[PDB]
């Protein structure tokens, strides 16, 4: 069988935003 | 006078224990002198060598997984963080005189031990020695093969080198953690957590040196006692009947012959353990979860499972938000193989319909159905053994990188069928060759 | 059967026959090897056996000599004593195995050239007992059961079975009750409460907004300080191995930091393979439904752990953009979200979202959207 | 010896008697426990046995229940669950022990109240075996040696004995040679070359003028377990254990620093007792030859290792000035250079010369002038 | 039912091994009933219990002398440097259900 | 550990002539060493119980 949670996508990907970092301690 | 001393000691023994009647029966026991009857002797004699060498290794081995920094004489691994299991294995090979010789003799004895069991099993299977009343001895022996199967695997993983550790992750951990419903419960149970953990090697060390050998020794004792009192079978021939044993007595022929054969097995094992290098663990370094080597050298006493892993297609099931990975097939496959091997005489007597007392060995050509099946089983085992050296086989024909496994997939049903037909036809031809 | 008077005058030859007759052994043929003592062939054969036995002692004495007086210490490759050390173990096995092999050879030759050849037939009394032991042993066991009156006392019999069963069930459970651990007991502190070990890895955030760096290994992982990297560190078609490293993990200078770094390398789901594909190949790239915006430019981050059995797939073909697992030879097409194309693997390698921070260092944009490593029953 | 037809017509009692006669066992007394049927005592005894078996079953079920549901995890001191945790293991033994004990009690009662009482006599037939067996077994062994022609072939017999002896000696040496180690191989770097382990300790200078501080154990693992000490830190009548510490050893923050401090802590000849004699008792001090200047005023340093068997003799009585070893009750007079005055100790404890540096920290003024610890054959 | 199965199994055992004369000899052997004769069984039974509890202990014990830092649940020893042998011995008595009972039974045995 | 240090080490090393060679062969050097516990573990779980079982 094929894994249900594994399928290809055709929607283009966007550039991820820069990481800021929230310090908890 | 030595005769005076011997008579006095024999007089003292008889007056206290009176063993004369029991000893004379033991000395007059008759054993057949066929060459194929020494197959079980080699396996028994190899186990003794494993016991003696295993005791020596226990005096210098630390089974801890605790991380330590190497400080031995091996320059390439100086300052490398490793476990106590790997360092002491290095300590045996380098900083202990004769440790490398004993370590390699022990490994070579295991290979001869495993090889002799399969060869001796073939003699029992082909000659029909598993029939009544020797059906229970087949079951006892079949358990010995399974116990010796895991015993070698656990010992090979004791040094905790890069190659041995990778096998634990894939075989011992990867297959177990994917068994339906209880697979992760069996993994948290044996490993005491997640891979690698901190009780893996110590638990295997106790199992490998003490528990499994204790069960094997008990089963071997019951195995040898059964043969001694069931009066080992013989091949048909001149003067050979179903109610007699034709051969030589224990004294002084069989005792000297068996004792001298013990020396040759020890002599052969000593030669290979010194001249032939086996399992060089210093070339690979300690096991690291992030590092896996490409060029390896797995044992032939536990590779057929690896070959089945590669050849089997990536068939998986996902029933109702779950997962049944490809490793379940291999784990299930070992269950049927072990179950069929153990209960062969019961199935054999059910289809052939004969449940009579048998003492004369059956000719392999007489039964072409069983012979061909045994040849088919031996052939199927060999391809599965040779299906995991695909890395070197691939760079021989260069027709395709992935077609090597397709040879195995298609050729695990055609070649066994071909071997079955050739063996079956050969048995009939040999039957009527002298008839 | 014979009285003491007969046994006094019996010779050894007849005594052996008498003893064998009682045991059922009939030696039908016994012949000495040499019918005419004094021939040269017998003397020659005796010398051959002595030579094999003497060679065992000569080799056995050599084993004692080579074990004591021979350079045994390990010598490094390219040294004066390296050649002599390489012959230490072979001489240990050559002088030991050949010593006892020759002794065994000299004993086999002795038994088949000097011990008289014999063929004895022993009658085997297989099958059932001769109906006299069967009846007596059956009566002995039946009398014990019937005499004890245990069959007709049901209150004792049922209590004995329940009492033994209850004790056995409790003892067996208590014997293996300490080797049973719940695999899903929340023990790993994560950003959202505590989760099980399998659901987490080194990339799982411990608090919201936590920064995890794609750190390289200066030397051996876990033994050398981890160093951050930037996108301008991997060439086109290159491959790099990264580990989840936090700023608070240190660089291994202190004891506490060294333990933290060791745990990072000890992680079974920690390694991640970072690959950069050439700009002339982005057109033939297929995304995954859920990981469309996980890559940063032409940089992709897939877990190094194979999805089949957990082997970290180290091999990578830059020409074909294929990831090869060295254990069972599985190829993953890095262009098509690292999906498997051949071998026993059936699930695609998990993809780690990546991005950059304010300083330009490569960081993980979050956690894996699926469990990493080999599959199990309670997965997905 | 009955026939097949006779055995089929025999009752169970006769078959048991016949089997016993064949085995040489005669049951001279055999009677049922309850010849009179339908008695209230028999039913009462039947319930008594069942009651004990029922108790065993109830306790076995209780063992199953307490092992699964009783709180078994350790609880800290002063916690609410400490009392219940302290009864976890006691409940395991009470339920398990009572279960099998009750079953054993019921089994004994059943044998003594329901299994018939019997007296059986068995003939020993011990001593010398019958002459028929003695002659036959002796002939069988004799015929093997007299027929193997081994006795009259002396070159073969000598070769076999020498070969087996040489091989046995060779394999024995190779089996045990690895364990053998030379005690006096110089492996310890000192100020005047490599020395054997037993001649050195942590106080042996590794170079001339090396400063070794008398460091005190702070009791905390890591983060400076050893710190410097001053003469004013110890009062009169006080005793403190000191260890050999160097500047290069570090504070244990670094991994290499921890290993160096671990070696100091586990050094078997390292610990030293520093005592401060009361100034009013300084006139009673008797000096040992060669050790008159080993004390810095009223501060004395003696090895903590007892000279008898190596136990730490640290029971320092301030008033009697006696050092007592807790292992075998050895007593040393601290005023008279730790001379033994009671127990199996015959040699005085070694004295460490001490002084202070420019900063006022107590340091060693050299090495021990005698070996430290238990004596051996090669000592003095 | 239960009587036929015993007879069938008894004949099956006797047909393959013929242990009838030998077993009857072991069943008929006479032992004196004196109380002091049972003193050798106490040592034998203690050894068997030692084997059973000893096998259980080997599944959790790491006999290493390598020094480590304690990270178990026993607070009064948290952080104290110790060998792996002492590490797992505390783990048996604190982290394994029934380990304290088994370890105590072994040493009493 | 105190019992080992006295009984197994000091008495063994105090034996005349070969007393220190026996201590080195059993501890692998000086007390406490690094191989005593694993060796004692092997002797206690396999060898001595194995000899006892055979003798029993
Ligand atoms: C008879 C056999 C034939 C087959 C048919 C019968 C069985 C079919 C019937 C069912 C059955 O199979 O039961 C047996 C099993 O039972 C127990 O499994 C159950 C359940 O099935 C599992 O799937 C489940 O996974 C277990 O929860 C654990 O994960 C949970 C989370 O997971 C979910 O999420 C996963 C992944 O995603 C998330 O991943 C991470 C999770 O945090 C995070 O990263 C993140 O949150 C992420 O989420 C994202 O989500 C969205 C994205 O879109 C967004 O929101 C966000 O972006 C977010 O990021 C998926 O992958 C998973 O699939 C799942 O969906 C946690 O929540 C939990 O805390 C825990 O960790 C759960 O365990 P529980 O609840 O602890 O216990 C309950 C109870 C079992 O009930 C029963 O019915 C038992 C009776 C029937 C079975 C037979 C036994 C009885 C028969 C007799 C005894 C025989 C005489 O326990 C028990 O008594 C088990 C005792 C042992 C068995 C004895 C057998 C007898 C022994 C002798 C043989 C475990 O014990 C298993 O080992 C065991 O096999
Ligand atoms: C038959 C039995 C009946 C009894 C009678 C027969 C035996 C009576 C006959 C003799 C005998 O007993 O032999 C057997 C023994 O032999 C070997 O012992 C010998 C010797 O005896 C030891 O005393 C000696 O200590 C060993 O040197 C080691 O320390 C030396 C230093 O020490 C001296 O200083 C010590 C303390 O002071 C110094 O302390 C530190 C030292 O640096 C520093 O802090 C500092 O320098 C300080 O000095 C200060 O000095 C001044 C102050 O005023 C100033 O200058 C400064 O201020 C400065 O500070 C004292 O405490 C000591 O006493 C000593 O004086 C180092 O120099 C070395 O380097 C090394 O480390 C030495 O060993 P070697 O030389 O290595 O080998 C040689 C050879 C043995 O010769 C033989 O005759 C063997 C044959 C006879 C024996 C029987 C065997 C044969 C029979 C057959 C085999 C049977 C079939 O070896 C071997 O073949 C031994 C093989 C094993 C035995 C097999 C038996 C058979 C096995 C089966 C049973 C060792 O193996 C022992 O284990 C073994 O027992
Ligand atoms: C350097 C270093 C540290 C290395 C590692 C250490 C190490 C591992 C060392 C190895 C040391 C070893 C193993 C030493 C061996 C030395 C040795 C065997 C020397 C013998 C030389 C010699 C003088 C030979 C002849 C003299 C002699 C009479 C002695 C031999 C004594 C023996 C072994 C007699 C066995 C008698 C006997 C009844 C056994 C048969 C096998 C058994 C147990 C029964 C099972 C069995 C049955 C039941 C059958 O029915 C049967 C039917 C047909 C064929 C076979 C069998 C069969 O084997
Ligand atoms: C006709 C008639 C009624 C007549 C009367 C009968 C009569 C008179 C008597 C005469 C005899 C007859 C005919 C009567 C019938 C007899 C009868 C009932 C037959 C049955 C007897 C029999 C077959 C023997 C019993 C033997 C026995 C004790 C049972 C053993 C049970 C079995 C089958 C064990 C095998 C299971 C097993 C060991 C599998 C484990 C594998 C798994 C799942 C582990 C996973 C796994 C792991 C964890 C790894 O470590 C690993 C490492 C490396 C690679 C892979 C793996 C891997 O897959
Ligand atoms: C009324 C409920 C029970 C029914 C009564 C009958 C009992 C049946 C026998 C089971 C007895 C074992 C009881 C163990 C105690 C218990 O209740 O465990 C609970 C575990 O969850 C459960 O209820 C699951 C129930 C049992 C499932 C067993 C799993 C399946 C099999 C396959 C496991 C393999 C074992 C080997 C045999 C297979 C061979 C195959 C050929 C809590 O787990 P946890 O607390 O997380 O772990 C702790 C550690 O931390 C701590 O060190 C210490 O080890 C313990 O405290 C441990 O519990
Ligand atoms: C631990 C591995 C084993 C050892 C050490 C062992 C040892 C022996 C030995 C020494 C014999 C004496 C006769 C002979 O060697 O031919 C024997 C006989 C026998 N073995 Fe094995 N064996 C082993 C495994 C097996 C296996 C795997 C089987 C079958 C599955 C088996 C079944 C038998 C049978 C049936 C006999 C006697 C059969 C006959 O009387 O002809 N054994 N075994
Ligand atoms: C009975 C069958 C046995 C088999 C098939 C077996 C096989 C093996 C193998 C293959 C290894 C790895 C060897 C290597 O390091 O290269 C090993 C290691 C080891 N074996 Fe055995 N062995 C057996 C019995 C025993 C026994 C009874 C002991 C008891 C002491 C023992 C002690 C050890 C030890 C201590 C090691 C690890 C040290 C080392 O690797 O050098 N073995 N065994
Ligand atoms: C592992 C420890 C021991 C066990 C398990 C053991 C077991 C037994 C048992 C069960 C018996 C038969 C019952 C009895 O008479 O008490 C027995 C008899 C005997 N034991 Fe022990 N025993 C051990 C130690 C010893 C010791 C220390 C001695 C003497 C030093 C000894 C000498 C004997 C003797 C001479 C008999 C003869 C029995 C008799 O004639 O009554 N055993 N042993
Ligand atoms: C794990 C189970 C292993 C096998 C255990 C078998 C236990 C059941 C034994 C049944 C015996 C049948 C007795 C009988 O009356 O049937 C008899 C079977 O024939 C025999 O004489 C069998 C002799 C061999 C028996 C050896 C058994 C040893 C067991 C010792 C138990 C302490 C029938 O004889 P009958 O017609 O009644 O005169
Ligand atoms: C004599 C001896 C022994 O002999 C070794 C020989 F071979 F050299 F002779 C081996 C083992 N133990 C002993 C004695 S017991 C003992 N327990 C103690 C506990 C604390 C302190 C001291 C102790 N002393
Ligand atoms: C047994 C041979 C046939 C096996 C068929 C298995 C098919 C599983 C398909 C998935 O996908
Ligand atoms: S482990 Fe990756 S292919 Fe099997
Ligand atoms: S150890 Fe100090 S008195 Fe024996």
């Amino acid at each position: 069988c094929s894994p249900p949670g594994e399928t290809a996508s055709s929607e283009p990907g966007t550039t991820p935003a820069i990481w800021t970092g929230s310090p908890s301690p | 006078d030595f005769a005076k001393l011997a008579a006095a000691q024999g007089d003292a023994i008889d007056s206290r224990y009176h063993p004369s009647a029991a000893v004379r029966r033991q000395l007059n026991k008759v054993f057949p002198t066929h060459w194929s009857f020494l197959l079980g002797e080699i396996a028994l004699y190899s186990f003794i060598i494993l016991l003696l060498t295993g005791v020596w290794l226990t005096l210098f081995f630390d089974p801890s997984m605790a991380h330590v920094t190497y400080d031995g004489v091996y320059q390439p691994l100086r300052g490398v963080q490793m476990s106590r299991a790997y360092e002491t294995a290095l300590d045996i090979s380098f900083e202990v005189r004769g440790g490398l010789f004993v370590r390699q003799v022990h490994h070579w004895a295991a290979l001869m031990f495993a090889a002799s069991i399969m060869v001796h099993l073939a003699r029992i299977f082909f000659t029909g020695a598993f029939r009544r009343p020797r059906e229970a001895n087949w079951v006892i022996g079949s358990l010995l093969l399974i116990l010796a199967m895991f015993e070698g695997f656990f010992g090979y993983s004791l040094p905790d080198d890069l190659l041995s550790g990778t096998g634990i992750r894939a075989a011992l951990s990867g297959i177990t953690m994917g068994i339906p419903v209880i697979g992760t419960w069996m993994h948290w149970a044996l490993f005491g957590g997640d891979f690698p953990g901190e009780i893996l090697i110590p638990r295997l060390y106790a199992l490998h040196i003490l528990l499994i050998p204790g069960i094997i020794l008990a089963l071997i004792g019951a195995h040898l006692a059964l043969v001694w009192f069931q009066k080992h079978t013989q091949f048909p021939g001149p003067g050979r009947t179903e109610t007699n044993v034709v051969g030589v007595r224990v004294m002084p022929v069989f005792a000297v012959k068996s004792g001298a054969f013990f020396a040759m097995i020890t002599g052969v094992l000593g030669l290979m353990g010194g001249l032939l290098t086996i399992n060089p663990i210093w070339n690979l370094g300690p096991y690291k979860p992030s590092q896996v080597s490409a060029g390896s050298q797995p044992d032939f006493y536990m590779m057929w499972t690896d070959g089945l892993i590669r050849l089997w297609p990536a068939w998986e099931f996902y029933p109702f938000g779950h997962t049944i990975p490809q490793g379940v097939w291999v784990a299930v496959g070992m269950g049927l193989v072990f179950a069929l091997l153990i209960a062969y005489p019961f199935i054999e007597k059910k289809v052939t319909g004969d449940d009579a007392h048998h003492n004369l060995l059956q000719r392999p050509r007489d039964v072409p159905v069983r012979t061909a099946i045994g040849s088919m089983a031996i052939a199927l085992y060999l391809l599965l053994t040779f299906a995991c050296m695909n890395d070197i086989i691939a760079l021989k024909f260069h027709i395709s990188l992935n077609a090597t496994t397709w040879i195995g997939r298609i050729g695990m049903v055609v070649l066994p069928a071909i071997v079955y037909f050739v063996a079956y036809r050969w048995a009939i031809s040999l039957q009527r060759s002298d008839r | 059967q014979p009285t003491d008077a007969e046994l006094a005058e019996m010779s050894r030859e007849e005594l052996v026959k008498l003893g064998g007759k009682i045991d059922g052994v009939e030696t039908i043929f016994k012949e000495p090897r040499w019918p005419v003592p004094g021939t040269k062939a017998e003397k020659r054969t005796e010398r051959l056996v002595a030579y094999w036995l003497m060679l065992g002692g000569l080799s056995g004495l050599a084993l004692l000599l080579v074990f004591l007086f021979w350079p045994w210490e390990y010598q490094p490759f390219g040294s004066e004593g390296e050649f002599l050390y390489s012959l230490a173990t072979p001489l240990y096995g050559l002088t030991f195995g050949l010593s006892i092999l020759s002794i065994g050879i000299g004993a086999v030759l002795f038994q088949k050239k000097f011990i008289p050849e014999e063929i004895s037939v022993q009658d085997r009394h297989d099958g059932r007992s001769p109906e006299v032991h069967r009846k007596t042993v059956a009566a002995n066991l039946t009398d014990a059961l019937e005499g004890s009156t245990l069959k007709r006392r049901k209150v004792i019999g049922l209590s004995l079975g329940i009492g033994l069963g209850a004790f056995g069930a409790g003892t067996l459970v208590a014997f293996i009750g300490g080797l049973i651990k719940n695999p899903w007991k929340p023990v790993v502190p994560t950003a959202e409460g505590k989760k099980a070990v399998l659901w987490t890895s080194g990339w799982t955030p411990r608090f919201k907004g936590e920064t995890i760096y794609l750190a390289r290994a200066t030397g051996r992982p876990g033994e050398s300080p981890f160093v951050k990297m930037r996108p301008e560190d991997i060439d086109a078609g290159g491959m790099e191995t990264v580990f989840p490293w936090r700023e608070s993990d240190g660089d291994g200078t202190t004891v506490e930091s060294e333990h933290k770094l060791t745990e990072i390398a000890m992680g079974v789901r920690n390694p991640v393979m970072l690959i950069r594909i050439k700009p002339a190949d982005m057109h033939r790239v297929i995304k995954r439904k859920g990981q469309e915006s996980f890559n940063f430019g032409e940089l992709f981050a897939y877990t190094k752990v194979c999805s089949h059995l957990g082997c970290p797939s180290s091999l990578y073909e830059q020409q074909t953009y294929r990831i090869l697992c060295p254990c069972h030879q599985s190829q993953f097409d890095a262009l098509e979200f690292a999906k498997p194309i051949f071998g026993p693997a059936a699930r695609a390698l998990a993809q780690l979202p990546i991005t950059i921070d304010e300083d330009g260092y490569l960081v993980a944009n979050g956690d894996f959207v699926e469990p990493v490593g080999p599959a199990f029953w309670e997965r997905k």
